[PDB]
């Protein structure tokens, strides 16, 4: 999870169901001259659920 | 792929703005700081650990924009969508014309950048990428 | 009480409706003719050349000046000053120069002439302050006649047309055009601005646009040609047929000196350059610049910095302004590309 | 006469008026036993002048003066 | 300006121990020469002087592209190329919050111009001209190309509130004009029938000319609708406020867009506002009779008919038009140049 492609913004973890998806909201990192601007909510995952794959893919990702 | 035994790692990474409009920017990732290779795509080739744009950028051309009493010029494009939304409902008062576009379908921009001998050059890319 | 207070040469050539006026039936033919004798006999012609007698491998005497002049003599020449009745050469061929629409708008003077035997139309530039008198309309009682001073080295909306109009009635005859351009810029007054000179300059473009002949444009000394001057006759908009040369003593930018120092000569300027070249302030600087200094002693040297500085700008000023200058020189534009090669007149 | 010449200046080159002469050579050679086939003199000279117009006013060009001539 | 250059050049003093004796030259220190000079940066000469060696700065380049006149160079040729594009495709424009220079002529060449609340539209600077006018005549540049002096001198063609209801009248404009030369008429059905009668009727006694153009509501029992010519509401104005003898524009009959004129018949009665720099200029205010040709009206007139000469249209012109006005002062400024110009189109 390139995660450090957004050390400048802020993300805390809160443990989830569905273990998997870690989602972030992020703040955005900035100098203690400056407040943070960008408020985003991030939804991080891993896909790991063992042609039906991409299917499976798709429709677990409604789901999910 | 089903023969060939190549696996091939692909950083997609997906685009929508307002409206359903979907821009799916494909790449492969390819050879030494990884490339997101395919058209022309926004952020065609760049390497992967890219850090994540700030928004506040945006925001700051936005302000200066203002207090000149206009428009900011990566706002244009929808600008121009909503006078043309506008357009076409106003339009239909005074002539019969077909069905107007849904919002995501109205225009569509590229960007046109110059090349060293001042030629065009076309580029789909993210709002906010003036030199 | 007369048609010619509508119609009369003293409407038509005081608004340069009409380019010649004549005395006499006999006279005015003799005047048509005479221009005839710069013109192509058809499209398919050349300009009829003359072997002048005004020699080609001359030197011109006349040098346009600081002082204020007719243009006719940096143009067409003048008598000579002490020796008379020796002739202060001109650009173009001694009595050459026919101009049209004289009394009108004479911040510029525009006309044909010969070079060499060549017939061109030429336009150059008054020097003097203008007095350009517009009549009062006895129709309506308020009207009285303003008498307005109208500047040299200035496009006003009156000169740009005279300006406009001579070119583009020149370009159509088939004469190569040679402007001795001295313009500062067009004027940006309410009034002359109100009264269009704007709109003009961008017509002028597409007059110039239709040229299919040499061109040749030679800034003389004492002479600047700064923004909507050269901007509007730049060899862009013809690059095909447009060639461009400027004299050592020709100037070039947006905006001229005194406009451009206001923004990049502040106090800061002045004080940086003062501390790094100004004696006294380096002196004043290394006490100020010394720690541990006396109540006494430190006042007085803020109240020395003070007073030492805005003292010291008048002289750094001028400095200042002549560092600018210097960027905008003819030296600068060959090498940038703006001019072909410098002459000196 | 083409290749030899150009082979011996392939440096020092400016490539914009080098690919637009080296492609028709190669096509001088891909259209080559034709009946009708003569050298497109005034093509290579003038493309080599579009770029004239733009640097020529500047004595910028003695590198280029001994790939202009 | 070189920057390089100003935080370590020195002045050359006519005498160094006094700089207020004036300067001869800047120069550069050993370290500091020695680095611009090999650079092709500016232009110096070796010089000895008051017994130090110098690299005396004789001439400024500036290794920094772009500050010099290529900018100037620059505006001319996007200026030529949209003038004779002009005259050969559809150009529009909205100014926003204020167009300088060369942005101010180029959106003023392509002539069609819309401008947005508190922006200006000027060349120049208030400041330098309040300057070289000696006192602060003008406070903001509003009042040199503010619509209170370009929207009553006919310079501005629209005027709009902000840039969005501009895009909505550059989108809204667009909707006239066929896509390219390749195309058609392509026509609309129109909800103002074509086979109809009109119930309006011009009149002897004076009328708004919209009417007659555009319809009108039913004077009395609303809400029932004098027809008018052309469709409801179809019609798109330019140059509005200014000459008001005749109207010019475009619309719709049945679907197909064209350009419209109609003439005023009350005599119309223009501002003419006071100059503030000149003492004498009061804010005087023209009788300008209805169906008459003027200066002002001719150059407006022949500027529609002749955009959409170069676009390609039909016309359909309602012309009434009894001759030119031929007072002095109207006479000597020039509506013959202009009649004539409009028989080109």
């Amino acid at each position: 999870l390139e995660l450090n492609r957004m050390r400048n913004f802020d993300l805390t973890a809160i443990p989830c169901a569905n273990h998997k998806m870690h989602l972030y909201l992020g703040a955005a990192k900035v100098e203690v001259g400056t407040e943070v601007t960008d408020y985003r909510f991030f939804v991080r995952a891993i896909i790991r659920h063992s042609e039906a794959s991409f299917e499976y893919l798709q429709n677990e990702g409604e789901r999910l | 792929l089903t023969p060939t035994g190549k696996a091939i790692p692909i950083r997609l990474f997906l685009t929508n703005e307002s409206g359903y409009y979907l821009d799916i920017s494909l790449y492969k990732e390819v050879t030494a700081q990884i490339m997101f290779q395919a058209k022309q795509g926004p952020l065609h080739g760049m390497l992967i650990n890219t850090p994540y744009v700030t928004k506040d950028l945006l925001q700051s051309k936005r302000f200066q924009a203002q207090s000149l009493g206009t428009t900011y010029i990566y706002d244009i494009p929808e600008m121009f969508r909503q006078s043309l939304i506008k357009l076409w409902e106003s339009m239909s008062t005074q002539a019969f014309l077909p069905s107007p576009p849904l919002p995501s379908d109205m225009l569509t921009y590229t960007e046109l950048v110059l090349d060293d001998q001042g030629q065009l050059v076309h580029m789909n890319r993210l709002p906010g990428g003036n030199e | 009480t007369s048609n010619n207070q509508l119609g009369g040469i003293q409407i038509m050539h005081n608004n340069g409706v009409t380019h010649c006026t004549v005395c006499d039936d006999f006279e005015g033919v003799f005047t048509v003719l005479h221009w005839l004798s710069y013109m192509p006999k058809s499209v398919h012609s050349s300009v009829p050349l003359l072997n002048s007698k005004d020699p080609i491998d001359r030197i011109i005497e006349f040098v346009p000046t600081k002082t204020p002049y007719d243009p006719r003599w940096m143009l067409a020449g003048r008598p000579h000053p002490t020796q008379k009745g020796q002739w202060l050469s001109g650009f173009f061929d001694y009595g050459s120069f026919s101009e049209i629409m004289q009394p009108w708008a004479q911040t510029v003077v525009v006309g044909r002439a010969r070079l060499g035997g060549i017939p061109v139309g030429v336009v150059a530039v008054e020097t003097r302050t203008v007095e350009l008198s517009i009549p009062a309309d006895p129709a309506n009682l308020d009207s009285e006649a303003k008498i307005i001073q109208q500047a040299g080295q200035v496009w006003f909306p009156d000169s740009a047309f005279k300006t406009y109009q001579a070119i583009k009635d020149f370009n159509r005859e088939g004469l190569p055009l040679m402007v001795f351009a001295n313009w500062r810029g067009f004027s940006g007054g309410m009034k002359d601005m109100y009264d269009q000179v704007l709109k003009f300059g961008a017509y002028i473009v597409d007059g110039l646009r239709e040229c299919c002949q040499p061109v040749l444009v030679y800034i003389p000394p004492q002479a600047e040609l700064r923004g909507g001057s050269w901007v509007v006759i730049d060899s862009s908009i013809n690059p095909r047929h447009m060639e461009m040369y400027a004299d050592r003593e020709s100037r070039g930018s947006v905006l001229e000196p005194e406009g451009t120092v206001e923004i990049k000569f502040r106090r800061k300027d002045l004080v940086k350059t003062m501390r790094r070249v100004d004696p006294v302030y380096i002196h004043l600087a290394e006490r100020l610049g010394t720690p541990e200094l006396s109540t006494a002693e430190r006042k007085e040297l803020e109240n020395k910095l003070k007073e030492r500085e805005e003292f010291l700008i008048p002289i750094y000023h001028q400095v200042a302004v002549q560092f600018a200058d210097l960027h905008d020189t003819p030296g600068r534009m060959q090498e940038k590309g703006v001019i072909s090669d410098i002459l000196d007149w | 006469e083409l290749q030899d010449i150009m082979t011996s200046v392939s440096g020092r080159i400016p490539p914009n008026v080098e690919k637009s002469i080296k492609k028709e050579m190669a096509q001088y050679a891909s259209n080559i036993t034709s009946v009708l086939c003569q050298f497109p003199s005034q093509q290579i000279a003038n493309i080599l002048d579009s770029h004239a117009a733009t640097l020529n006013r500047k004595s910028e060009r003695e590198v280029f003066f001994m790939n202009t001539q | 300006l070189a920057e390089e250059i100003r935080h370590m050049f020195h002045v050359a003093w006519v005498d160094p121990e006094d700089p207020y004796k004036g300067y001869r030259y800047l120069y550069l220190t050993p370290q500091d020469y020695k680095r611009v000079s090999a650079l092709n940066s500016v232009h110096c000469e070796h010089v000895e002087d008051e017994g130090e060696s110098r690299y005396k700065i004789t001439d400024i380049i500036g290794k920094e592209e772009g500050i010099g006149p290529e900018n100037l160079r620059g505006s001319g040729m996007i200026a030529g190329e949209s003038s004779l594009a002009y005259n050969e495709i559809i150009t529009i424009s909205l100014v926003t919050c204020r167009a300088i220079g060369i942005g101010a002529y180029l959106v003023r060449l392509g002539q069609r111009t819309i401008q947005v609340e508190n922006s200006h539209l000027i060349l120049t600077g208030a400041g330098a001209l309040n300057k070289v006018l000696g006192r602060e005549v003008y406070t903001s540049n509003n009042q040199l190309g503010g619509i209170q002096i370009m929207h009553n001198n006919g310079v501005t063609h629209c005027t709009v509130c902000d840039d969005f209801e501009g895009v909505f009248t550059v989108l809204h404009w667009l909707s006239y004009m066929p896509k390219s030369v390749h195309s058609s008429v392509p026509l609309l059905n129109s909800k103002d029938p074509i086979d109809r009668i009109i119930e309006f009727v011009p009149t002897k006694t004076p009328y708004d000319p919209r009417w007659m153009l555009a319809g009108r509501p039913h004077p009395t029992q609303k809400g029932q609708w004098l027809s008018g010519f052309f469709d409801y509401g179809s019609f798109s104005e330019i140059m509005q406020p200014w000459a008001q003898t005749v109207v010019v524009g475009r619309a719709r009959l049945g679907g197909i867009p064209v350009g419209v004129v109609a003439v005023e018949t009350r005599t119309v009665e223009l501002s003419i506002p006071a100059d503030p720099a000149n003492l004498d200029s009061e804010a005087k205010i023209i009788q300008q009779a209805g169906q008459v040709w003027f200066p002002d009206s001719a150059f407006k007139t022949y500027q529609a008919i002749k955009d959409f000469n170069r676009e390609g249209l039909p016309l359909m012109v309602f012309a009434n038009w009894r001759g030119f006005s031929g007072g002095m002062k109207d006479m000597y400024d020039q509506v013959l140049k202009f009649g004539a110009y409009i028989v080109d189109g």
